[PDB]
């Protein structure tokens, strides 16, 4: 379909705020489009970061906020520490579904 | 009345709708439409009516180089010419009043109309009403170009024609269009777009109801809580292949242009053969011509006439009478054929 | 026991005969046929389309000699056309080509679209009808599928109806019949390999499966033009367009003696030939004894509807006595008429009322009620229509 | 004469009164079985409602 | 189904009955389907005889 | 006849599928079934093709391309006749009483 | 190596490019192409039959 | 099978065949050649070679 080129990873520190953002298939990440982040743990479930890069995801840990910044679509996660050892994701909710890459490994 | 153009034309600007016939073996939903025919001015004053606004601007008025043609996806305001009326032809292009453009055009059942300025890159939508007139006259020809006669026949009016015709809509706009819809779950994440879009739905007073801004609709979804742009701002046509869904029984009016009235035409004046006039007999030598109605009709007798609608060089046989022959063909005089020595 | 009985062969004349046992109280067996599919069975010859002329083009050896080969086509034409200079506009090698030959190979091959070009050429197999039975047998009301010949045993649900003996020797289709798929076309083609110069399956198919063929198309090429060394190919006018302009009409439309047809199970769309037969045997669902069954008499037919007529009609009330009320035969005691209904209720001493349809003039119909018949009216002066569907004449 | 064409009424409760309007050409059908799928949604609620 | 199908003695008249036979159809499957298909033209019978 | 047989194998387009076609039904005319004969007065339409057969009988098979109105020769007798006119299901050709 | 689509179907063969296919480049063919319609009537119901 | 288009456009670099009609009756290897037509319609969407 259409892959956010995906940067290196979202390198956090303890408190380093990783916008893990991928370059969005056609701009900007959007809500329409869909374009934004998650920060995904492991064990299976993949946790919703920023959803639609204008808002955090619905719940999830003290880190994750939508932005769409530069050409990507992804998330912020500021409050992030080393026990979310997973994908940084920048991927589409693109209104024919919720789909993300991989992303970089955050 | 509908005696003004620019408000009564850009009220309920044009709505590109569902035409049978768009592509190769399906229809879609055309830009351009072709309502009904208004064709009594004798010289082939087809006036199509159609869902787009025939000769106007998109702001309104009268612009020359704009046909106003709109989607709720927006107003394909372009050029003049992208219409063609291809009715077996091309365009016969004689003008174009209110909702409808006003042809005199060549002879052909599968007529189309055909859209590419702004509305699309190009959009054709047939119909089978073939434009063959049979004037006025005996003659088998249509003769402008020489003075054969001034037939008197429909003009079919290209004045401001403002209050003969009424465009109506009543059930105002019923159709199904429904491309707001946004990306949810459960309380559906929708924005502003695609038409005059309200929700039917499950839940919600915008979930099943009334969009008009961002949203996040609760108690129905995407999958099986829906949404439509209503045909609004106009009482649009009737729309046909359309729904009573828009249940709103209600009136809008408006003008149609340039009802016909009385006026003369070109015609193909009578041409004779040499009559073979003899002292017991008659012939006459028709040579062929265009297929005229020759009516060597019984002068005064009994009048079982000869006709004919016919493009040969024959033998009109001029049986003469004591009471003479009627010989009258093709949109020429008659002939009182008295038969002595 | 076993009820043997005729019926009709049109659809929709509801048979009902009250089976009864010799003081075995009667039980009014009736059925009524649907969509009886006649299946004519048979061997099919050639199924290709007029297919495309693959043609060599012509190898105008300039400066040389020629060697045209076999065709192993079954179209092989090999053109040869010596003293062939085709100086085209480019020129050809050997300017003086008059020891230069324009010689090609050809041969005519079948469509590769021929999986909708194509028919079966039916020689006459056998063929046999296609039953629904609606059967009410008592109150057991079904349908059952069937081969419509006098060898099937009929079992529904406890009731042997074999479908009656071959009453209507029809065919729809002929001893020859061009099936070109949607349209068995009543078309004697020629032999696989029959042809005729550019008939109807000129394009010879040997099977449909199968590569080779006859053929019989007129391939005839040309020594070529003044300067273009021209492919001087013709063949015949094509057979799958000549034989799509003799693209005939709906047959079943023509098939008289109320044919209608079938597709690809070529089967008989409504056949309407002869009629059913049916042998019931029927099991002992309706035996009731002499103190059984409801104990109806006193059957005072009348026609109480005037009989002229159309579908049903003749208004029979038939006001009769019982030891309770019941489910009485309608089973006919007047074979000439169609008595609408068979196992008609009855509160005691009460009107049983229908509708029987047939042509009586001075003559009215007895009619057989539950334990008898009686003896209703009929009119002196005929009916007032025009026109109708269909019904029970 | 001519002939107007009324829009086929969004069938919303399933059915509805179709009322003759008292012309010579005046004549309704409410096409049941009405599950029109246009691309908006029905104003019939159900397929067959 | 011949000329004379809009019969009105008022022949500029509102008060005036027909003759016609306005065929309406049940309607096509998922888009709207008028099946409108009246009688041919009186008019075109009277003028096109 | 270029004597160098080299050649290049591509594909080609279009795998036929049965297309539905808006197909020609229109409205039949009066349908004059004599009281001892039967016909059928129709309209004209795009060039038609109305059938005739023995319905029941034998088959007198009949059409027609149709170009203007006509009164067509029913079979009138309860033995029945076979129509089929452009399009639509049959007429089984049954005078009543 | 085709160009697939409808045409008035008929006898005159002829196919142009335009934009440097031509000043006009129409080769053509007696094209003999006939309608063969599917159905009795002999129209093309385009956009309702 | 033929489900990419690279390859098989890749090879051809194509030649004009020799046509005895393009203009008025001018004839010439044009650049556009018409090889032949196929009937691939029920109505004829006619596919040309």
């Amino acid at each position: 379909q259409a892959v956010v080129t995906q940067e290196s990873a979202l390198t956090t520190s303890p408190g380093e705020t990783v916008t893990l953002t991928c370059r969005s298939n056609i701009g900007a990440v959007t809500s329409s489009n869909c374009a934004n982040w998650v920060q995904e743990k492991p064990d299976h479930f993949f946790t919703g970061l920023i959803g639609d890069t204008n808002n955090r995801r619905s719940g999830v840990p003290a880190r994750f906020s939508g932005s769409l910044i530069g050409d990507k679509a992804a998330l912020t996660i500021t409050g992030a520490q080393t026990e979310d050892e997973a994908i940084y994701f920048c991927a589409l909710w693109y209104n024919n579904l919720w789909v993300f890459g991989g992303g970089t490994k955050l | 009345s509908v005696t003004e153009h620019f408000n009564v034309y850009k009220a309920t600007r044009p709505y590109l709708a569902y035409c049978a016939d768009c592509g190769d073996g399906y229809f879609c939903y055309s830009p351009v439409a072709i309502e009904k025919i208004r064709d009594e001015a004798p010289d082939g004053m087809l006036k199509i009516q159609v869902s787009a606004q025939i000769g106007l601007d998109k702001a309104g008025t009268h612009a020359h180089t704009k046909i106003r043609y709109m989607a709720g996806h927006d107003v394909q305001e372009s050029k003049r010419d992208s219409l063609r009326v291809y009715t077996s032809a091309a365009c016969s292009i004689h003008g174009t009043m209110g909702h409808f453009i006003v042809a005199h055009c060549p002879p052909g059942d599968y007529l189309k109309v055909s859209f590419e300025d702004a509305d699309s890159h190009v959009k054709a939508c047939k119909v089978q009403y073939k434009h063959d007139p049979l004037p006025v006259g005996r003659e088998k020809f249509v003769v402008r170009p020489h003075f054969g006669v001034e037939l008197p026949c429909t003009s079919y009016q290209l004045t401001t024609a403002p209050t003969d015709e009424e465009i109506d809509m009543h059930t105002p706009p019923d159709i199904p269009d429904r491309t707001l819809l946004s990306q949810t779950a459960g309380n559906v994440k929708i924005t502003a777009g695609g038409r005059t879009i309200r929700y039917n739905c499950t839940c919600g007073r915008d979930n099943v109801g009334t969009t008009s801004t961002d949203k996040t609709i609760n108690t129905c979804k995407i999958d099986q809580c829906h949404a439509a742009v209503t045909s609004h701002d106009k009482w649009q046509f009737t729309s046909p292949f359309v729904p009573r869904a828009d249940q709103t029984a209600r009136r809008g009016k408006v003008h149609v242009p340039f009802p016909l009235t009385n006026v003369t035409c070109r015609v193909p004046l009578a041409r004779a053969p040499d009559v073979t006039y003899g002292k017991k007999e008659v012939t006459l030598r028709l040579h062929p011509d265009h297929p005229t109605l020759f009516s060597y009709r019984s002068l005064g007798a009994e009048p079982h006439p000869y006709e004919e609608w016919v493009d040969k060089f024959s033998e009109r046989i001029i049986p003469v009478t004591e009471e003479g022959i009627e010989y009258q063909w093709g949109n020429n005089p008659p002939v009182r054929l008295w038969a002595q020595l | 026991y076993e009820h043997t009985a005729t019926i009709p062969n049109v659809v929709g004349f509801p048979y009902k005969a009250h089976i009864e046992r010799n003081g075995f109280s009667p039980m009014t067996l009736q059925l009524e046929v649907v969509e009886t599919s006649w299946e004519p069975t048979l061997n099919l010859e050639y199924i290709t389309c007029e297919y495309k002329t693959v043609v060599p083009s012509p190898f105008i050896k300039c400066c040389g000699t020629s060697e045209c080969s076999s065709k192993e086509q079954p179209d092989y034409q090999c053109k040869v056309y010596t003293g062939v200079y085709p100086f085209m506009w480019g020129g050809a090698y050997c300017f003086c080509d008059s020891e230069n030959t324009q010689l090609s190979e050809a041969y005519v091959d079948r469509s590769d679209v021929c999986k909708h070009d194509h028919a079966s050429a039916y020689k006459a197999h056998t063929a046999s009808l296609k039953a629904t039975i609606r059967i009410s047998y008592g109150t057991i009301n079904q349908t059952t599928e069937a081969f419509v010949n006098g060898e099937h045993a009929v079992n529904v649900g406890g009731s042997k109806f074999i479908f009656g003996p071959i009453s209507t020797a029809w065919s729809p289709f002929d001893n020859k019949i061009v099936v070109y798929k949607d349209d068995v076309y009543n078309q004697d083609f020629p032999p696989y390999g029959s042809g005729q110069p550019g008939r109807f399956g000129d394009i010879q198919s040997r099977t449909v499966e199968s590569k080779d063929l006859y053929a019989n198309t007129a391939l005839k090429l040309s020594r070529p033009s003044p300067g273009v060394v021209h492919v001087p190919y013709t063949p015949t006018p094509s057979g799958f367009k000549y034989w799509l302009k003799e693209k005939g009409s709906s047959l079943n439309t023509k098939a008289p003696f109320g044919c209608k047809i079938k597709t690809n199970p070529v089967r008989a769309m409504d056949c309407a030939v002869g009629s059913i037969p049916v042998s019931m045997d029927i099991p002992d669902s309706a035996f009731t004894r002499v103190v059984d069954a409801p104990a109806v008499t006193d059957l005072s037919c009348q026609v109480v509807v005037c009989t002229h007529s159309s579908d049903f009609g003749g208004v029979a009330t038939l006001s009769y006595k019982t030891d309770k009320p019941g489910k009485c035969a309608v089973h006919s005691h007047s074979n000439v008429a169609t008595l609408q209904e068979a196992t008609v209720d009855v509160k005691e001493d009460g009107k049983v009322t229908v509708h029987f349809s047939t042509a009586s003039a001075s003559p009215a119909f007895k009619v057989s009620v539950c334990d008898a018949k009686t003896t209703c009216t009929a009119a002196c002066e005929p009916p007032k229509d025009h026109i109708v569907p269909y019904g029970a004449s």
